[PDB]
């Protein structure tokens, strides 16, 4: 489950920035 | 897409509790504190933010208690909260579903940073007034945030509306009522704080916000450091080595203990040649030593930095109008009422 | 005992900035 | 003065206790790890460091074990170290008596910053020559100090001399032993710590010196961050998306997730105009996503960047010479030996 959320955040994040 | 349905409570309402079904959800922060989730409302498919902590249930939340009271343009809006279940069984999680903002000042001004650019005066201005309108509202309820910061300002990317965020460090300070020292964030907290006062005043929020503009203004953090020491080394560095006085008023336990004399630094020399005085005058008069001699946030708000924004002509980069900056309710005002001669213009009183 | 101690690194670190 | 006498044990010694005598006792540093004082001894009239921090008595202290075994000119050297009491009763303390070191390279980077100059190219050379150093030694030995960052870099305002100084982070590293994530400090914690890797290696001190020297040609710290995800964010923004392989060498159990591919910035764009080439390419190998592509500590002594350090005519602003910078033994050049063909320069070795 951790790979998974931490995952899910950093795409949120990236997909914000790019 | 799997739909999720809950029987939550609304936020401003008489606690009459409805059912509320949402999708796409999806991680979008995780913390100490909780995880953030993301979804989307199917009733006005409108995005919501749901932060989800853990709750002993034996005792009231305060965080919610002091949301459930608020209704501001300039701070998030708490659409409903529920309670469900989710890490480590026989615990109740308490959901907090927030209006979901895209970006925050924090990030902005990373943009510019890497960016080696300055953010534009207009914005800084449009981001501080809000900021102070948003403390004027919570202190006329008594209530101080205690974590002012950048990453706790959402921006709306478009109408360039500002809302304060996370309350969970907010608490009502009671005149006569001790509290703990080490509140607020590194870089933005009060002298008085690191001095370990335990009577301070909402006036910590004030010196939170001139951290924040100081921050805008120079491109980076005024004020770093690591530990407590640290920070109070790099205030007098920029104010000087404050007096027995101005000691006295954030902790009397130091008055007698014969600190360096360190030379102030002018506010000129701490910022680029290009920053407008007015910038530097309501930063000074924000960052002060004495807690009771910082600008209140409705005064703040009249300050001359702000008034290209009580311009009629005044319009956004991206040609959209400015937001509503003059609907200041009765609630509002009560700390100074005579401040409507200037927080409000002309153009919009009529 | 806090505020003699907190003081007392206060001082030795404006020292040597001065 | 008000004398204290304590029977200590010297550090790089046989074990045999002795009398010690010291004065002009001063708390120059507390932490939730425990306070730390000033002193003279007696004897030498040298200032020392003494860092007290509560041991359980039934567990072995990691940080002494590790300091007692190291001895380098570019690490602080633990004097002696004894037993006492002074924060709540019925309990032992450790006290670390260590060599004082006036300043850091934080605090003298922090001068730069707020005074809007630049860290003169000579002395970032030299202390990022004394950092590799120091880490070519402990990695020597399999140790990993886990927690580099300008803080943690004393110098010697006159000779220019830097230490490595606060073990208390630092492991043994045993291939093939599992080890704690949530390890070294924010700023300077390499990619593979930020995605949990547990199988990391020391290579990830040398990402935190790659920061380091960033940090010192920048003005300020390379990749800001409150949260883990916020760094790997502003790594990402400069190094661009790492490669699936890239991503498999920090952690494979992100190996598919599919993240948005963004464009890397040139190192070029990253620093000012007039920053040296050499500095930037010795920066591009240091911060490499694949810790196993990372140049080693011994490696990245021998590169371009170090030149200047190696001309016989080298001085010092202030017109003393350098620090002893060749006096390479075996231990240190064991990782790679034929590199002391560049290491150490002509007018040194005879
Ligand atoms: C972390 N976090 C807390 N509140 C919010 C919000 N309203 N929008 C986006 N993120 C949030
Ligand atoms: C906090 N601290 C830890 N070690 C030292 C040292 N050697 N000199 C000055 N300060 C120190």
């Amino acid at each position: 489950v951790e790979p998974q959320k931490f995952a899910e955040e950093l795409i949120h994040r990236l997909e914000a920035v790019q | 897409s799997k739909v999720t349905t809950v029987v939550a409570t609304p936020g401003q309402g008489p606690d009459r509790p409805q059912e509320v079904s949402y999708t796409d959800t999806k991680v979008i922060g995780n913390g100490s504190f909780g995880v953030v989730y993301q979804a989307k409302l199917c009733d006005s498919g409108e995005l919501v933010a749901i932060k989800k902590v853990l709750q002993g249930k034996a005792f009231k939340n305060r965080e919610l208690q002091i949301m459930r009271k608020l209704d501001h343009c300039n701070i998030v809006r708490l659409r409903y909260f529920f309670y469900s279940s989710g890490e480590k069984k026989d615990e109740v999680y308490l959901n907090l579903v927030l209006d979901y903002v895209p970006a925050t000042v924090y990030r902005v001004a990373r943009h510019y940073s890497r960016a080696k650019q300055t953010l534009p005066v207009i914005y800084v201005k449009l981001y501080m007034y809000q900021l102070f309108r948003s403390l004027a509202y919570i202190h006329s309820f008594g209530i101080c945030h205690r974590d002012i910061k950048p990453q706790n300002l959402l921006l709306d990317p478009d109408t360039a509306v500002l809302k304060l965020c996370d309350f969970g460090s907010a608490k009502q300070l009671v005149r006569g009522e001790p509290n703990v020292s080490y509140i607020c964030s590194r870089y933005y907290r009060a002298p008085e704080l690191i001095f370990g006062a335990t009577d301070y005043t909402s006036s910590i929020d004030v010196w939170s916000a001139g951290c924040v503009l100081a921050e805008l203004l120079l491109g980076q953090p005024i004020f770093p450091g690591d530990s407590g020491v640290d920070q109070l080394v790099e205030i007098i560095k920029v104010l000087g080595t404050p007096t027995r006085e101005q000691i006295r008023e954030m902790n009397p336990n130091y008055t007698e203990f014969a600190f360096p004399q360190i030379k102030a630094h002018p506010w000129t020399k701490v910022f680029r040649p290009r920053t407008p005085p007015e910038a530097i005058a309501l930063c000074s008069r924000l960052l002060e030593y004495t807690p009771t001699a910082r600008l209140t946030p409705l005064e703040a708000c009249a300050h001359s930095f702000f008034d290209e924004l009580r311009d009629p002509n005044v319009k956004l980069p991206n040609g959209r109008d400015t937001p509503a900056l003059f609907n200041f309710t009765t609630q509002e005002l009560s700390s100074n009422p005579p401040l409507a001669t200037i927080l409000i213009p002309p153009h919009a009183r009529i």
